């Protein structure tokens, strides 16, 4: 009635301490745009501005707590499978050979705001890796998302 | 991490 799994409710506020550096519930509109870089992409520095000045009701110069999930809403329309799946593998994977490398976080999570080497990674890697072997094939990062 | 971050990493799919 109140809980049914305590990821969903408690882990959910363990993801937005992951972008929120200050604890106060708001990001720098520099770190928002990086999303893209995950995909090793390009910063949306300027363009973030145009979702940070509009997600900002409670005018944070920076972005608050409910209004947050509204920038994702106007592109929360019916979501894919594989493709949102991919949204998130070829995002994280940064080589794609059946395993996913271990410097792989330190690169991207660091591109995600939180700047770290392997060894901080590692322990990120070793969830996935039952066997310790520092890397991330398909099935065990697939585990992950039937269990976010 | 690689079980949580999922959710985290997932939300670049409304931009990109």
């Amino acid at each position: 009635a109140d809980q049914l799994t305590e990821e969903q409710i408690a882990e959910f506020k363990e993801a937005f301490s992951l972008f929120d550096k200050d604890g106060d519930g708001t990001i720098t509109t520099k770190e928002l745009g990086t999303v893209m870089r995950s995909l090793g992409q390009n910063p949306t520095e300027a363009e973030l501005q145009d979702m940070i000045n509009e997600v900002d009701a409670d005018g944070n110069g920076t972005i608050d707590f409910p209004e947050f999930l509204t920038m994702m809403a106007r592109k929360m329309k019916d979501t894919d499978s594989e493709e949102e799946i991919r949204e998130a593998f070829r995002v994280f994977d940064k080589d794609g050979n059946g395993y996913i490398s271990a410097a792989e976080l330190r690169h991207v999570m660091t591109n995600l705001g939180e700047k770290l080497t392997d060894e901080e990674v590692d322990e990120m890697i070793r969830e996935a890796d039952i066997d310790g072997d520092g890397q991330v094939n398909y099935e065990e990062f697939v585990q992950m998302m039937t269990a976010k | 991490t690689f079980k949580e971050v999922a959710n985290a990493v997932k939300i670049s799919a409304s931009l990109m």
